[PDB]
């Protein structure tokens, strides 16, 4: 349950980068 | 969201003996999104075989396989929801009879069966084809009715109630907030022009209201250019009453944003454009003039003074209580709508109504954007400050609505997109400044009382009726990871 973890904030990151 | 699924049969076949690989494999395919082409009968049934082990969601996905992965797939990118989808359920069609060849029956709870998914697939499949057949015969292809649009949203809140158990899957999410985001788009420009006409409006009043509808709505009304013809020449005795000289026409502030409107009236044609930069006279955006010369309830729809009460320009002398219980009336019966989920044709009801009032969404941005352009500190009295803070109120929570509108759809999807909406708005609307808390949080209750999905305990009790203790665990997985929120605990 850690590499999901790992893409969840993978893709936190990059709606960051698109906001 | 993508990933390759067949590289994922073959770790899944390349560790079948070990359960915790196969377990993350599918994790991670869950969590992630396949395309439909890339899914075939063969591509299915060696993900059955490489995994034939059923401990618990492995023996899920033996009686419920279609299902798991319809809650995942994705068909947007590769621009073919129907076809895609179609193909898929053809595919998943030749599953059904693979495995009624190996044997059929309604096994664990009625509510849940590839059968059942498919008959439910199938029918959300014709839905999106009726969807498809009615945009496209009643937008005229590629470019009364009020009545006619009454009667298309009840089909579609009708196919919505069929489809409401069906939310939490990815591609259904998908496929209806696509819908719907098409549906709403289409409906918030096609409202009709009736309700803008009344007799206490002048001819100025109409004259903006049609220059309103002109620069919202063109895409199918080809005789406003006609009427507004005939009535140029109708009220050639009226114009020049409420206007200035050109000499001292464009110095006055709040004209200048005014000047795009004005000139498509003095030309005489919307379709002209103001391309030169000529000089033209310009109306008197004074309110001694406003008050005589049109009703206060339209003051949205004129430009000028929305711009010189938020630049705070007008001189106190000038009398503003008209648009003051304007402003009042409208807040107090927009504040007073109730907490509840409106349906979708009360949505549209209520869109529709504020479509009336003038706050067009490129509109409400571009005259909103100057509200913190205008400095923070000046002198003024009392009622014009309440009256521009009510401004920042109403326009504020106009643009946080429909740019949530715009995205928006019963689905997680919706709320997991507009918890980051409302950061970056908060970031935005409000930067590090506080004076904007009160009206941040009644943008708060618009945004959560208007936009509200809800589940029901009860109706996840439903979802997993016949559920025993095993398939609790995955699908709760599910829906933390769609709406992201420890929505519940299972404790029977």
């Amino acid at each position: 349950g850690d590499l999901e973890l790992q893409e969840t904030l993978a893709t936190e990151y990059f709606a960051l980068l698109h906001g | 969201r993508t990933v390759d699924f067949k590289k994922l049969i073959e770790q899944l076949r390349a560790r079948a003996t070990d359960k915790a690989e196969a377990l993350n494999t599918v994790s991670q395919l869950e969590i992630g999104a396949v395309d439909a082409q890339d899914v075939t009968a063969s591509a299915v049934r060696a993900f059955v075989g490489a995994l034939p082990s059923s401990g618990y969601h492995f023996g899920f996905v033996r009686q419920n396989v279609v299902f798991y992965l319809l809650s995942h797939a994705t068909v947007q990118t590769a621009r073919d929801p129907l076809y895609a989808a179609e193909q898929l359920h053809e595919q998943l069609d030749r599953f059904l009879r693979h495995q009624h060849d190996g044997g059929g029956d309604e096994d664990r709870l009625p509510f849940y069966h590839n059968g059942a998914t498919l008959t439910a697939f199938q029918k959300l499949l014709q839905t999106l084809r009726e969807i498809q057949t009615v945009i496209a015969e009643q937008s005229g292809g590629t470019a009364g009715q009020q009545p006619l649009v009454r009667r298309v949203i009840t089909q579609l809140e009708t196919a919505a109630t069929e489809a409401r158990p069906y939310v939490n899957c990815r591609a259904v999410a998908e496929l209806l907030d696509l819908t719907y985001q098409r549906l709403i788009y289409w409906a918030c420009t096609l409202m009709p022009y009736v309700l803008f006409r009344r007799d206490t409006d002048t001819e100025l009043d109409t004259v903006l209201l049609m220059h309103f509808f002109y620069t919202h709505y063109r895409s199918v009304n080809g005789d406003l250019a006609v009427e507004f013809q005939n009535y140029v020449k109708n009220s050639v005795r009226h114009m020049s009453s409420f206007v200035s000289s050109d000499i001292d026409g464009d110095q006055k502030p709040g004209a200048e944003h005014m000047r795009d409107v004005s000139y498509k009236l003095f030309v005489g044609n919307l379709q002209a454009r103001d391309a030169s930069g000529l000089m033209f006279p310009i109306i008197s955006t004074r309110i001694s003039t406003v008050n005589l010369y049109l009703s206060p309830e339209r003051m949205f729809f004129h430009p000028g003074l929305i711009s010189r009460l938020l630049s705070e320009e007008v001189s106190p002398r000038a009398n503003l209580d008209a648009y003051a219980r304007v402003c009042d009336r409208v807040l107090e019966d927009h504040l007073h709508t109730p907490r509840r989920v409106q349906r979708l044709l009360d949505l549209t009801q209520m869109v529709m109504r504020l479509v009336e009032l003038g706050f067009n969404h490129d509109t409400c941005a571009a005259y909103a954007q100057m509200a913190l352009i205008q400095p923070a500190s000046q002198k003024s009295s009392l009622f014009v400050s309440e009256i521009r803070e009510k401004l920042i109120q109403i326009i504020y929570n106009f643009y946080t609505f429909f740019m949530c509108l715009y995205v928006y759809s019963p689905t997680f999807l919706f709320d997991h997109r507009r918890r980051l909406i409302l950061e970056q708005h908060r970031s935005t609307l409000i930067g590090s400044k506080e004076e904007l808390q009160h009206v941040w949080s009644n943008v708060t209750l618009n945004v959560n009382t208007h936009f509200a999905v809800q589940y029901t305990e009860e109706d996840f009790e439903a979802h997993t009726k016949g559920a025993t203790e095993a398939e609790r665990e995955y699908l709760y997985r599910d829906l933390h990871s769609k709406w992201g929120v420890h929505l519940f605990t299972l404790r029977p």
